[PDB]
């Protein structure tokens, strides 16, 4: 079933099952690695963000940006591998109350734990559709941690608009299609060699 | 004046995937059964239409700088080393002008050179070829770091023979997966030494989708392969699919009596490359 949300609730969350279609019209937020390093630093401490992530959607990427007549335009923001954060996103699913991480190639298998536990779902991006993303960035809102971290490592906030076909690949009810497509793999590989 | 040229030529790499690569891709599309393979393809042919009409590059990856130099007839050594030197500056300039992301960096150190160029950055491949005269053919080959990371080498025994071949490129696609972002197009390189059979598989990457081996012999094993392949079922983004690769490419060297290296170059659905012929001046 395809979906198309402007906003995520915990609600909708658990109404994607693994292979379902979702487009995003809503707000989302960047963070690789660094990013998540540094946003679990500051609320395991109590230091405030000047951002809400309740709830929110998180972008595993770096987005190319020029600036053009005093605002930002982006060229490029394909998705990055995601298992860079393997080590981190439980603690980050747990101190943030975020809905769904977009990104590709998944995550590790122990997370779907936490997927089930908190409301929270993994939608893949096309991989390498850098192009068709950019485009589907509406506004740059704001950029939070810029000097420090840098253009392609700070927080980016944005309008998109059809941002998607994205697939649902890991969901909140302890299915993976990365597992799924393995398993099979593994089977069909037996019966050639 | 070639620096200039090396630059439009990473553009075109960089931005205008060839047409080769998006006829298979439309192919790929019409072909597949799996609904989650269709859109994941629909909206990579989307990316391209996109790419081209706002001039920003395909893939944000543009990868390691790779060059191919054909060298003519009747050129001086001492111009083909200002041949070499323009080509690192106009990885130089292109790093700034297309743009590309800089990616080249120490090894051990993981210092950034924020150009590509640096420690042997540029690779530069030469070739001679006595039916140019005064022209050399630069290409530009972008190859990306998710692709790079699946190369597998072996060395077979001899007895072995085409099965262990067969096992070995399966069980390598198979273990990459999702990884290289399929689909995807190998490169086979068997024969040589470790070093030359992975240079034959990165070379089988320059072939355009469809162009058979030369052998007709081997051209039937690249489609035995791309049949078994196809059967995996990995699809787009490892997803599940009845597509995993648009193609197969085998190069042969010749090898010692007692051996048989085997090296394997993945591509991702990315396959960019950007191909010039330059009259230099007489």
């Amino acid at each position: 079933m395809e979906y198309t949300f402007n906003k995520l609730t915990k609600k909708d969350v658990k109404k994607l099952k693994v292979g379902d279609i979702v487009y995003l019209n809503g707000k989302i937020y960047t963070a690789r690695d660094e990013a998540h390093l540094k946003i679990i630093e500051m609320l395991k401490s109590n230091e405030k963000l000047p951002f809400d992530l309740n709830e929110s959607i998180i972008y595993h990427a770096g987005p190319i940006m020029k600036k053009v007549n005093d605002s930002w335009v982006c060229v490029s923001i394909g998705p990055t591998t995601s298992a860079r954060m393997n080590d981190v996103e439980e603690e980050f699913i747990k101190l943030t109350n975020i809905s769904a991480i977009v990104g590709k190639g998944g995550m590790k298998k122990e997370l779907l734990k936490t997927f089930e536990d908190y409301g929270v779902v993994y939608l893949a991006a096309p991989g390498g559709c850098a192009a068709l993303l950019a485009n589907s960035v509406k506004r740059v809102d704001n950029v939070y941690f810029l000097d420090e971290l840098g253009m392609p490592e700070a927080v980016w906030e944005l309008e998109v608009n059809n941002f998607g076909p994205l697939i649902v690949a890991m969901d909140s009810h302890g299915n993976s299609i990365y597992e799924e497509v393995n398993k099979k793999v593994y089977e069909k590989l037996n019966e050639l060699i | 004046k070639i620096s200039d040229v090396v630059v439009e030529l990473f553009r075109e790499a960089a931005i205008y995937l060839p047409e080769d690569v998006k006829n298979a891709l439309e192919e790929a599309y019409k072909k597949e059964s799996s609904e989650i393979s269709k859109n994941t393809l629909k909206a990579i042919i989307e990316n391209n239409k996109i790419a081209e009409e706002t001039q920003v590059p395909l893939c944000q990856d543009t990868g390691v700088p790779i060059v191919f130099l054909k060298i003519g007839k009747n050129i001086n050594s001492s111009e083909i080393m200002k041949i070499i030197e323009e080509i690192k500056e106009g990885v130089k300039k292109a790093t700034e002008e297309v743009p590309l992301r800089p990616n080249v960096v120490h090894p051990l150190t993981r210092e950034n050179f924020k150009t590509n160029v640096g420690l042997n950055s540029p690779f530069i491949n030469i070739e001679f070829d006595e039916s140019l005269d005064r022209e050399i053919e630069i290409i530009a080959f972008p190859k990306g770091a998710g692709s790079e990371n699946m190369s597998a080498l072996k060395m077979l025994k001899p007895s072995d023979g085409i099965e262990g071949i067969k096992n070995f490129v399966l069980e390598t696609i198979a273990n990459a997966g999702g990884k290289p972002c399929p689909p995807i197009v190998v490169g086979i390189g068997i024969g040589g030494t470790a070093d030359v059979a992975l240079k034959l598989a990165k070379k089988a990457l320059l072939r355009k989708i469809g162009e058979r081996h030369r052998d007709k012999e081997i051209a039937n094993l690249e489609k035995e392969l791309l049949e078994k392949i196809n059967s995996l079922g990995i699809g787009a983004m490892g997803l599940g699919g009845d597509i995993t690769a648009l193609d197969v490419f085998i190069e042969i060297a010749g090898c010692h009596t007692a051996s048989l290296p085997v090296g394997i170059c993945i591509q991702c659905w990315a396959d960019r490359r950007a191909i010039k012929r330059i009259k230099l001046d007489a």
